[PDB]
């Protein structure tokens, strides 16, 4: 019954939306994005 | 008794720093300070000046 | 104090005096600020509203390429405050024990 | 009996008082025995009712009065809100 | 060194002012740090403790970015979540709007809606390799708006891509190398801080990937408990560091008190799991049980609260329940000694990590298991050093600490009405494995019975100089023989809960069948039957008025009786009339009938009357209800169900009842009446 | 307890009343004459209020009998003093306290 | 060897357990996948220990108990390769296999 | 970081392939040339034999270094292990071994029901069924 | 359902029923409303007991002079008259 139920985001306090905004960024767009700093920090710490 | 004994040392035999050291071993091991041995070196040497 | 300013102290006494210093007044609100420096509790107040990345200015597109000085500006996570007592020996100590 | 609209407000207030004689005097209710009586007595209401929010802000409402202080204008609202909640599906309230 | 070590703890305590800084910054380095001696503290050629200090004072301003960083995105995740809902209650009016023209279009908008609010999330901000509308409902303006705060975010940390460093994050690489190059540094942690810093500067992202578990917000309405709850886990951090004693006990003691009645503990969970509360109170309970071990547990006081302050905090919510679950097993290393405080233990806040989930049941371990079932044998084995050491005669056996880890055990494997298949056979070939545990009745060469034992324990009861010490902080320390019912009642209880379920038994599974022979085999029913049959203690009304009330604490109770009919009930189950009006007669009838005579006024409330008002309404009752459907042809024993039906009425008509038990009481007559 | 003896002369008009807080520099010092306490050495006044028994009997009754813009002696003896308790690590046990009391103001 | 030996039982009694049930459901095929990986990865060992030749090693293993392993290897592949190709949808685990 | 150093990069061209081979060699070349074969081999004689992430990365590292049986890293560990004599590391190998783990029908069962079972709350509030 | 319902039904059918006269479907203007309540509870209003809710609902009539009123507040305004009514009658505990 609960899927009929409704659950709209709109509803739903700023502060705990602000949580979540941050959990779904982080694992989203943080966490992809791919950045290859470890042949350059090699190299610089050999030289 | 035993931190009383510990400044007798210091009393009988003279300025030491070694018992020094010993009595601030007995403060504080591995990062855990023993409150009753703060609290009874406190009590027991400074006061007297 | 005094010692702190002193220039003709020898180095242990010296640096025994400031340790002293940090150890008797600031060393257990800084143990405490740094355990509680690890989380980050931002109230939605304005002045979070009003924090940016970058300070205004218009040297790159993405923000100026110039940061703003770290430490220095609006921080608003919560950090509970400093709690000093007087030193006075002068004082009644508590009837209880 | 009398006008119709009349014996449907006197019919309110017997409900009430069935539930605030057996807690209170006459009159006093508590929302302990307010939320039994909302959710027994509207439970037709409930099963052709489609506002989904209306009907959360009503389970929002119950465990919000616990504190269990209610009278006839609590009461009386509460239940309109759950009326409008399932009519309005049949009706449009904008 | 000195001013160093001063500037920094002033530093960290923040007293510090802006212009403060912007002076120690100039004298950090006066080029980078420079608004709008020429040399620095970083290329004046310093020795390494030095170089330690200044690696220190870079510490704190690049923590200090980070928090920039992560406060950043805190307030551009208020303005654009806003954004966000604003838009969502737009579409949904247009939706709604919409009057069902076609269902395949409408279902699939609204399963959006209907879907939980952090997948409405995770599926709105799903659009960063690029999503057409119908996929994600988001406007290509507030797309923008996440995109261009992206890419301010990613040239911030400098993933987005001189002589000069022109940043603290180029000063500190170029530094940190320099150091290393000019010099092989002799200062083990001077190297491990120049290092942490490097990578510090070059994983940008990687540090505020790390951070963030750790950032929350709150509404402006909860500032002010959330200050005085980072009070409280201060001073409980702060007693980390010291060896616990009256003052910290009582200040801990404190602080649990304050955090458990502040709100904030109950409207923000994640925020406790974040800050780690939980970790670091169990870190001092186990650091007290710990210290003196072979002794006893000192500042018993302390260990009860935190105990207490632990399963609740399971109790408020499923996740953190999962993370007392995950440490469940250091919790059952540090139970190893109990029941010495009498109050909660860490064995209590393993159970309560555990009880009514099922997931966490089937995720259970067997060597978590196994721990609880070797304790049980070491209980029964040996005898409990604190009790022979107040002058308890040895009996050999610790029926006390027996009695909690059969309590553990019962949680594990019931579950929500319904027993878990997997740990209940783990626990059964456990307890066969190890014979002791079953305690000395049941122990197999030479065991008198657990009929036999249950009344030796009476005996025991009755008789002084053998219940205790006889030569009471809290009613009179323990009793043995109450001491050895709990245990064998706690045990049977155990037992028929591990047994297998109806249908299981129906299905015919091998497994089941197997398990239910196994837990026969070792209770006899005649030895259950006996027990139910036991006569129970009645308040009576004697010398000059005076209420001669049966001690509870050290006198045999209904509950020992409720396990045995929970076993008989489980396990063995009633199928045949003879079997059921034979039972009734001899053992249910009777505490039916003292029941009814202990409604009156002067014995209504007392604690045996409830007793058996609970026994009966939990147990007896609603076993008759589920076989009533057999007294149907009964006319053999009319005067026995006639008053056993008066009996029913009688105590229907009963006062100080609760409406939960009248209601199983009266649902027992209709089920009566329906068949006979 | 104690004993006053007049260092310096005061207006002699104006003494202290209950209720009414006073600021006094102050230098504690044992009998045997081994300093302990002094305000002086923080530069910050001391102030207190008379009757709320903030300070020990000894103070309560000394500072009363001072006068405004008076220096003044104090012997203070064990009991009136912190007594048989003492103050640990400061004070011994049944110690009397010798003090220089100047009364600034009164506020 | 001991390690391969553990893992053949393991995959032995997982056999067994999917032997009555007519077609391995999407856990049980990861499972295997699992399991199948790691044997490989243990025999590309096994193989590299030996050739060259290595007499001793060679040796070692022929007294070993290597030779159950692959015994029960045997009779695993024999009755999996039937009871896969027997269903098309599991053609990437009998590939695998 | 480290073991990310070394890349390990239609079938190329024969000067393609020797050339990718010759960066490899070079990357495994500017780690294991300051000693980090010792360390890997130390800090798996270290773990003692106890799983963890520590074990795991220095095993990763390992294999970046040795990828290709990069001969010259062979000889390397086999003179440090040779000279030094230790125990500790074959002990820590075999430990580690021994707490390796196989498919358990049981763990299966219990993963398979606790599957089949589903949280009636809104999967936002509740885990629904998200376990290792 | 419970005779409560019935009348949960007799009062959206008055309330429709007299909506249809301004107000779309489930929305009703004052200028109409009011007739509606004062007609609807002539009885009540004219056997009323409590001065003070009379006037307090004489005084509504000219306070919500917006054309529009919603049910919420029709439903709590006549609960005004008849409440008051009641408290006279009954004891009020």
């Amino acid at each position: 019954v609960a899927c009929f139920r409704m659950t709209p985001l709109y509803n739903l306090p700023t502060h705990r939306a602000c949580n979540m905004f941050l959990e779904s960024y982080k694992a989203s767009w943080i966490l992809t994005e791919d950045h290859s700093f470890e042949d350059r920090m090699i190299d610089d710490l050999s030289k | 008794n035993h931190i009383k004994s510990i400044i007798s040392l210091l009393d009988k035999h003279g300025r030491n720093h070694k018992v020094l050291d010993v009595l601030c071993s007995l403060c504080v091991c591995n990062g855990v300070a023993v409150r009753s041995n703060q609290d009874l070196i406190t009590e027991n040497l400074l006061p007297g000046r | 104090l005094h010692a702190l300013e002193d220039a003709r102290l020898p180095g242990p006494l010296r640096a025994g005096y400031y340790d002293l210093l940090i150890s008797i007044h600031l060393e257990s609100a800084c143990r405490s600020r740094r355990s509680m420096l690890s989380e980050y509790i931002v109230p939605l107040t304005p002045e979070t509203r009003a924090i940016t990345l970058f300070p205004p200015g218009r040297s790159a597109e993405d923000g100026p390429r110039r940061h703003g000085l770290p430490g220095v500006g609006v921080t608003t996570s919560l950090r509970p405050p400093h709690h000093f007592s007087p030193p006075c020996f002068v004082v009644a100590l508590p009837a209880a024990g | 009996m009398g006008s119709e609209l009349e014996s449907a407000m006197e019919t309110l207030i017997n409900v009430f008082h069935a539930h605030s004689g057996k807690e209170g005097d006459k009159y006093k209710l508590s929302k302990k025995e307010l939320k039994d009586l909302l959710q027994t007595e509207l439970s037709g209401f409930l099963d052709v009712q489609k506002d989904a929010d209306a009907v959360d802000k009503v389970m929002k409402e119950l465990d919000e009065n616990g504190d269990g202080e209610v009278d006839f204008k609590e009461y009386v609202v509460l239940v309109a809100a759950l009326t409008v909640a399932c009519n309005n599906f049949f009706w449009e309230t904008s | 060194v000195p001013v160093l070590k001063l500037v920094s703890t002033l530093l960290v305590m923040g007293v510090f002012s802006d212009e403060d800084v912007k002076q120690i910054l100039k004298m950090i380095e006066p080029e980078v740090f420079r608004e709008e001696l020429e040399e620095g503290l970083l290329q004046m050629k310093l020795p390494e403790s030095v170089k330690l200090q200044m690696c220190h004072l870079l510490e704190y301003f690049c923590d200090q970015e980070l928090q920039h960083r992560v406060e950043s995105l805190a307030a551009f995740a208020e303005c654009y979540v806003d954004k966000m809902q604003g838009n969502q209650r737009g579409r949904y009016g247009l939706l709604m709007k919409a009057f069902t023209m076609s269902a395949a279009e409408t279902a699939r908008r609204t399963r959006e809606f209907r879907s939980p609010p952090q997948e409405q999330i995770n599926m709105l901000l799903h659009f960063k390799n690029g999503a057409d509308e119908e996929e994600c409902p988001l406007p290509e303006e507030i797309r923008q708006e996440l995109v261009n705060f992206h890419q301010d975010l990613l040239a911030h940390c400098g993933i987005q891509l001189e002589h000069k460093p022109q940043s603290l994050q180029e000063l500190v690489s170029h530094t940190v190398v320099r150091w290393a190059q000019e010099d092989f540094v002799q200062s083990p942690e001077l190297v491990r801080a120049m290092f942490s810093l490097l990578h510090r500067q070059y994983d940008g992202l990687g540090e505020l990937l790390r951070a963030l578990p750790r950032a929350y917000t709150i509404s402006v309405s909860s500032v002010e408990d959330t200050m005085s709850l980072l009070e409280c886990l201060g001073q409980i951090r702060s007693l980390l560091i010291v060896q616990m004693g009256p003052q910290e006990e009582n200040l801990m003691i404190q602080s649990i008190g304050n955090i458990m009645n502040n709100k904030v503990f109950y409207q923000h969970p994640n925020l406790m799991r974040a800050l780690g509360m939980h970790e670091t109170v169990m870190e001092v309970m186990v650091n007290v049980l710990g210290g003196g071990e072979s002794k006893e547990i000192r500042f018993p006081k302390m260990v009860t609260s935190c105990c207490r302050f632990l399963c609740y905090f399971c109790r408020i919510s499923r996740q953190n329940q999962r993370s007392m679950f995950d440490h469940l097993s250091y919790l059952l290393e540090n139970s190893g000694i109990g029941l010495g405080m009498q109050g909660s233990t860490p064995l209590d806040v393993a159970a309560a990590s555990v009880i009514d989930n099922n997931e966490l049941a089937l995720a259970l371990q067997e060597q978590d298991l196994e721990k609880v079932v070797s304790y049980l044998a070491g209980c029964g084995l040996q005898s409990c050093p604190m009790l022979l050491a107040k002058g308890y005669p040895d009996i050999g056996w610790n029926p006390c600490g027996g009695e909690r880890y059969l309590d553990f055990l019962r949680f594990a494997v019931f579950v929500n009405g319904e027993s878990v298949e997997e740990n209940a056979n783990v626990v059964v070939r456990l307890l066969i494995r190890k014979p002791e545990c079953f305690g000395p009745a049941l122990r197999g060469e030479g065991g008198s019975g657990l009929l036999a034992a249950i009344e030796e324990a009476i005996r025991i009861s009755e008789d002084p100089a053998r219940d205790g010490p006889g030569v009471p902080p809290e009613e009179n320390r323990v009793h043995l023989g109450h001491a050895i019912m709990s245990f064998y009642a706690a045990l049977i209880d155990l037992l028929g809960r591990c047994a297998p379920e109806t249908h299981l038994i129906q299905a015919g599974k091998g497994e089941a069948l197997r398990i239910r022979a196994i837990l026969r085999s070792l209770v006899p029913l005649d030895d259950l039957v006996g027990i139910i049959s036991l006569p129970l203690q009645i308040p009576t009304l004697g010398k000059d008025g005076a209420l001669v009330q049966p001690k509870m604490s050290a006198s045999f109770v209904p509950d020992h009786k409720a396990s045995m009919v929970l076993f008989l009930d489980r396990v063995y189950g009633i199928e045949n009339q003879d079997f059921l009006l034979h039972v009734l007669d001899v053992g249910f009838l009777p505490d039916m009938r003292a029941a009814a005579s202990l409604d009156t006024a002067t014995f209504s409330t007392t604690e045996m009357a409830l007793a058996l008002n609970r026994y009966l309404c939990l147990a007896v009752l609603p076993l008759i209800t589920k076989c009533a459907p057999l007294f149907a042809g009964t006319e053999h024993r009319a005067i026995m169900v006639d008053s056993m039906l008066h009996t029913v009425y009688r105590l229907s008509r009963g006062r100080s009842l609760t409406k939960a038990q009248r209601d199983v009481i009266e649902d027992c007559l209709m089920a009566l009446c329906r068949y006979i | 307890g104690v004993q006053v003896e007049t260092i310096s002369p005061g207006d002699g008009r104006t003494f202290p009343k209950r209720g009414q807080t006073c600021v006094v520099h102050y230098t504690g010092m044992l009998e045997d004459g081994k300093k302990f306490d002094s305000s002086r050495d923080r530069n910050k006044p001391f102030k207190f209020t008379l009757g709320k028994q903030e300070v020990i009997r000894g103070w309560e009754e000394g500072v009363a009998q001072m006068s405004v813009g008076q220096r003044a002696k104090l012997i203070i003896s064990s009991d009136y003093a912190y007594g048989a308790t003492g103050h640990p690590g400061i004070i011994p046990p049944h110690a009397t306290l010798v003090f220089d009391v100047e009364l600034l103001k009164l506020e | 060897v001991d390690y391969l030996l553990r893992l053949q039982e393991s995959i032995s009694d997982f056999y067994w357990y999917y032997s009555g049930k007519d077609v391995i459901e999407e856990q049980g095929k990861r499972n295997f996948s699992k399991a199948m990986s790691v044997a490989k990865q243990v025999f590309n060992s096994l193989t590299e220990y030996i050739q060259g030749p290595c007499t001793g090693n060679q040796q070692s293993l022929a007294h070993s108990r290597l030779w159950d392993a692959v015994v029960g290897f045997l009779h695993v592949f024999a009755h999996m390769m039937m009871k896969l190709a027997q269903d098309s949808s599991q053609i990437e685990l009998l590939k695998e296999l | 970081i480290m073991a990310k150093s070394c890349h390990l990069e239609v079938e190329v061209s024969f000067e393609e392939k020797e050339m990718e081979k010759q960066r490899l060699l070079y990357q495994q070349s500017r780690l294991h040339n300051r000693g980090a074969a010792e360390m890997v081999l130390q800090m798996i004689s270290a773990c003692k034999g106890e799983t963890g992430a520590m074990v795991s990365s220095t095993l990763k590292l390992g294999i970046s270094i040795l990828n290709g049986g990069n001969a010259e890293v062979q000889q390397k560990m086999l003179d440090y292990l040779k000279d030094k004599k230790e125990v500790g590391f074959f002990q820590s190998i075999q430990a580690l071994m021994q707490t390796c783990s196989v498919l358990d029908l049981n763990a299966f069962e219990r993963q398979n029901k606790a599957e089949g079972l589903g949280m009636v709350n809104e999967d936002g509030t509740v885990i629904n069924r998200q376990n290792g």
